[PDB]
């Protein structure tokens, strides 16, 4: 039993291709379940100004009465059946997954064409849905998180349609009329763009044979523009709240390039810290650790977002209003020792990191799914984690500081604050502070 | 996959089980019969010290080493607990298994409890009292638990006020000495072989009061944060027992999870009962605890300030006009299908296998397949379920109550 | 040779001085970081009779006038207790430099 025996020993996903542009592809296992689900790509960047938060408001609208059964009949035999339903949208996808049982899927399939194709706009439920998400914009209105990641992306593709959130204006929300719904429905779903994915314990053959019993006859018959990303800073003032939420992001490279492996590399060098952690004074990345030992922050994480061929390499830190210079100080250098000054071993316990990250990521059987939703929308394709590992395994410091010599050596970072942000410096010092004069 | 578990019993005391799959993922959970109901009053709020105890030095590695090696490795290594069950839970891909092994046992059977770690884990403790209780919903489930019962099941996860700073690393020491056992050590490997298993814990071990009674009562914590939360509960049922699989026949039919994220849940008919009702919008869940001894079943509302009482004498009439004779037989049947449902997808990845099988080789001391435990659900009939609701209106209540608590019934107010 | 050894460290201990002002081994220490660590980590009625010791030496030292004859901490009374503290800090020291070696 070895590393490579191990990836080895995976399934395989086998794909197949409906002809009205319909991909499906699906994943098995031997434990008594499955995750059957319908990803489109339709988020926030195909929409347009006054029809923001469209598919999303589709989903809302997803159970409330089809053209076969009514809106509470559809609940009754989801659970009758006793099946698990989820439903999300990013700014680009859209996913519809049911966690679903080993022997009621035929039927649970029928359902999710339905659900695909006959989706009715029962007039009530629309008023209803809109006085729901009316209370869902009240509600989250104070979860900080959301609203810094929403503010990053506003002030990071400005102008652009990306920058919109996937909530949207209200002004939006009191208009909905039925008729662009309808067109939106008609317009941004149907031939290529749609794939079904099942992984868990079920058999490929007769899941291609109900992909023709009932996603065959859909019949159906001009986006994807360079988005400029703009690099600037918003900060919200508001002194209310006790605590504050500062997030840095620079221009993400995407999808086609193993320098995003590189990339994970080096958020697997720095990446998250909560302040719960067992053991402070310990820490292998010294960003943490430092922290630690004058008691500055709270949380961050160092990441990656990866929008379609681009996105946001970002990091985003919970602290105090005493406490946020140095967090920047130490945390840009950081950033300049992984651009110029890495080691190897570091570099080593990272990759070890990345295995074990994205190894205990895929597991269960909806991230399985997700995965291979997530693969087969952004390169048509899955890469399986072989691959991945020889990637991995192609990586040095040198080829590390130099990716981070291209996404960060003098940039025009995007910049967040909310809450009480006095203490965080303008804008022109962190131009200066991101490129070293070697000090 | 041709593979299965494979099952030892140690005669000191010890239970080993071992799984090969062809899955890159290596974990070792080791469980402990360690959870609060061994704990008393000379020890208050020490399962939650010893939980947070997991960055000790040890004879053997020093806990910096100890960070930096597991972290080198890149394994996880984390302390999860409920009041029967401390829980050690490390994984990493399957070549490295035996120096992370090696850092466990020394966790286990060698810790030092060196002061100023203690002291630093005090400030800890303070920390992560704030970020436990910054949530309201398990301080109501604490609450209750306090309420539950007059004995040690009543001992909190984490410490009470006075008690931060004023526990000495000599009590830990007694407490491990005779609270670690060997016949209280259940030992599960996913991903790793059996006789490497068997015989580094062959190598590294080498170690070797009642049941709580019932109370009943109300507690309020007049808190007012514009949602009452109310918690009624009954005892139910020890563990594993056909009384309390009928319990959790009787709360599938009751209440679950939510099925439809941004629906209604058409088919629980507390929550259409309680909409019939009350208009207004509300939360209804099913609870069920189960431990060693004992049991509490009941049910957890989210409501109004003054919203509260309406909502309890819905669904407590609603539980009396179940239990007096008026359930369907298909919704037997869809909550045995809920049930089976909940129990299979809980476990599908290794973690929720991991904690079944610890759990159930902990308890029952040995393993039996999920078939026949599903064949066990399906075993299940309807006078069970109508006993359980008789039991659950008829003995002494429990009830925790907290917020703004202007409109709640206290005791003849049913 | 093994015992005229002893005799000349006695000689050296006699010959220092701090014998005569009520100090030990572990009173004498120039202080580092390590140095301070360990007189961090010191158990409390050992921290409140060294203060003490120390506070009478400094007072001693003040009005500049040395203890009387049989009031001196003699040979071989004094308590090495600090080396396994201080040992352990060095040992830590050498053991971030071993692991990030």
């Amino acid at each position: 039993a070895t590393y490579a025996q191990a990836l080895q020993s995976v399934p395989e996903t086998q794909v197949s291709q409906l002809d009205n542009g319909l991909r499906v592809a699906s994943e098995q296992s031997s434990q008594p379940t499955c995750t059957v689900g319908v990803w489109i790509d339709a988020g926030s960047r195909y929409e347009t100004e006054k029809n923001n938060g469209a598919g999303y408001f589709v989903e809302h609208l997803a159970f409330k009465g089809t053209k076969n059964r009514p809106g509470n009949a559809l609940e009754k035999e989801v659970e009758s059946m006793g099946a698990h339903l989820n439903a999300y949208s990013t700014r680009e996808h859209t996913a519809y997954y049911i966690k679903a049982l080993s022997k009621d899927l035929p039927k649970a399939v029928e359902l999710l064409a339905d659900i695909v194709q006959n989706c009715s706009l029962e007039d009530s439920q629309i008023e209803k849905e809109r006085d729901v998400i009316l209370q869902e914009l009240q509600e989250n209105d104070t979860s900080m998180r959301d609203v810094v990641f929403n503010y990053l992306h506003a002030t990071a593709f400005q102008g652009t349609p990306l920058a919109q959130s996937v909530e949207g204006p209200s002004e939006n929300v009191r208009k909905l009329s039925r008729a662009d719904l309808t067109e939106y429905l008609s317009r941004h779903y149907k031939a290529p763009r749609m794939v079904l994915a099942a992984a868990g314990g079920l058999e490929h053959r007769q899941l291609l044979d109900l992909a023709q019993k009932h996603f065959s006859g859909l019949s159906g018959t001009p986006t994807l523009t360079p988005c400029r990303f703009t690099g600037s800073e918003i900060r919200h003032r508001e002194d209310g709240l006790p605590l504050a939420h500062v997030a840095i992001a620079v221009e993400g490279p995407g999808w086609a390039n193993p320098d995003n492996v590189a990339l994970q590399v080096a958020n697997a060098i720095i990446g998250h810290y909560d302040c719960t952690y067992g053991g402070g004074m310990h820490l292998s990345s010294p960003l943490a650790s430092v922290a630690v030992t004058n008691k500055l922050c709270q949380s961050f994480q160092t990441f990656n977002i990866c929008y379609a061929d681009t996105g946001l390499l970002g990091a985003h830190f919970v602290c105090d209003h005493m406490s946020i210079d140095d967090m920047m100080f130490v945390l840009q250098g950081q950033w300049m020792r992984l651009c110029t000054s890495a080691t190897e071993s570091e570099v080593v316990r990272g990759k070890n990191l990345l295995r074990n990250a994205l190894v205990s990521h895929l597991d269960g059987t909806t991230p399985v799914c997700e995965d291979i939703g997530r693969s087969l929308l952004t390169y048509g394709r899955r890469i399986p984690l072989a691959e991945w590992e020889s990637r991995i395994a192609e990586v040095d410091a040198r080829v590390v500081r130099e990716v981070c010599s291209k996404y960060f050596y003098d940039q025009c970072p995007a910049v967040a604050g909310f809450g009480p942000i006095e203490q965080l410096p303008d804008y022109n010092r962190i131009r200066s502070g991101m490129f070293w004069l070697r000090f | 996959h041709p593979q299965d578990l494979e099952f030892t019993r140690l005669p000191n005391g010890l239970v080993i089980a071992s799984l090969e799959n062809y899955a890159p993922a290596s974990r070792i959970g080791l469980f402990i019969k360690a959870g609060s109901r061994y704990e008393n009053f000379n020890n208050l709020g020490t399962s939650h010290l010893l939980r947070l105890a997991s960055s000790l030095t040890t004879k053997g590695a020093s806990s910096f080493k100890i960070t930096r090696g597991i972290e080198a490795v890149g394994g996880k290594l984390s302390v999860t607990s409920t009041r029967e069950n401390m829980a050690y839970t490390v994984e990493c891909l399957r070549d490295d298994v035996d120096i992370l092994m090696e850092f466990l046992l020394n966790v286990t059977t060698a810790p030092e409890f060196r002061r100023w770690e203690v002291a630093a884990l005090q400030s800890q403790l303070r920390i992560d009292k704030a970020v436990a209780f910054q949530n309201p919903q398990a301080h109501v489930i604490e609450n209750l638990h306090a309420a539950a019962y007059r004995n040690a099941l009543a001992n909190s996860l984490y410490c009470p006020d006075y008690r931060i700073g004023k526990v000495t690393p000599d009590e830990l020491h007694d407490y491990v000495q005779n609270h670690f056992t060997s016949a209280r050590m259940a030992l599960i490997g996913l991903g790793v072989s059996h006789p490497v298993l068997k015989q580094v814990a062959e190598q590294f071990l080498n170690i070797r009061g009642a049941k709580a009674k019932y109370r009943g009562g109300e507690i309020r914590e007049q808190n007012g944060d514009s949602l009452v939360h109310a918690a009624l509960v009954a005892e139910s049922a020890a563990i594993g027992s056909a009384e309390a699989n009928a319990f959790s026949v009787l709360q599938h039919v009751l209440g679950a999870g939510p099925h439809v994220k941004r629906g209604s849940n058409a088919t629980s008919s507390l929550y259409q009962a309680v909409a019939k009702g009350v208009h207004q919008p509300f939360d209804v869940s099913a609870f069920n605890a189960s431990y060693s001894d004992s049991g509490l079943f009941g049910f957890y509302t989210i409501s109004q300030a003054a919203s509260a009482g309406d909502v309890i004498k819905a669904a407590y009439n609603q539980v009396k006009t179940i239990a007096q004779g008026n359930l369907s037989n298909p919704d037997v049947q869809a909550a045995k299908n809920k049930l089976k449902a909940g129990y299979l997808m809980s476990v599908e990845s290794s973690e929720g296998f991991l904690d079944e099988v610890g759990c159930q080789a902990l308890a029952a001391g040995s393993y039996t397949p999920p078939s026949t435990v599903l064949q066990q659900i399906d075993a299940v009939a309807d006078a069970d379920v109508i006993n359980a609701a008789k039991k659950f209106v008829s003995g002494r209540k429990s009830m925790a109550a907290s917020g703004n608590l202007g409109h709640t019934p206290f005791i003849d107010e049913l | 040779s093994s015992k005229w050894l002893e005799g000349i460290r006695k000689w050296y201990y006699n010959a220092a001085g701090f014998n005569k002002l009520g100090l030990m081994r572990d009173d004498t220490i120039h202080e580092n970081d390590d140095v301070k660590e360990a007189i961090r980590r010191l158990p409390e009625n050992l921290y409140n009779d060294r203060v003490f010791r120390i506070k009478r030496a400094l007072d001693l030292s003040m009005r500049q006038q040395i203890l009387p004859k049989e009031q001196w901490t003699k040979y071989e009374e004094d308590k090495f207790y600090l080396e396994p503290y201080l040992k352990e800090v060095i040992r830590e020291r050498k053991e971030r430099e071993e692991w990030t070696k």
